[PDB]
């Protein structure tokens, strides 16, 4: 049951992951 | 399954299409015609909504 699909120290990897209405 | 099988013996491709819309945003939509643009006259412009 799938509803999605996508395909495509040194280093400072900064993310910001949020949730808006879906 | 043969040339000489009966219409209804004879065999059938069936594609069936179903869509399917939950709770979440709608990626798969129909093409969105755009007309030309024009520059320097006073226009009602719509961009991306």
């Amino acid at each position: 049951n799938c509803t999605f699909e996508y395909v495509s120290f040194k280093n400072l990897r900064e993310f910001v992951f949020k949730n808006i209405d879906g | 399954f043969q040339p000489t099988n009966g219409v209804g013996y004879q065999p059938y491709r069936v594609v069936v299409l179903s869509f399917e819309l939950l709770h979440a945003p709608a990626t798969v939509c129909g093409p969105k015609k755009s007309t030309n643009l024009v520059k320097n006259k006073c226009v009602n412009f719509n961009f991306n909504g």
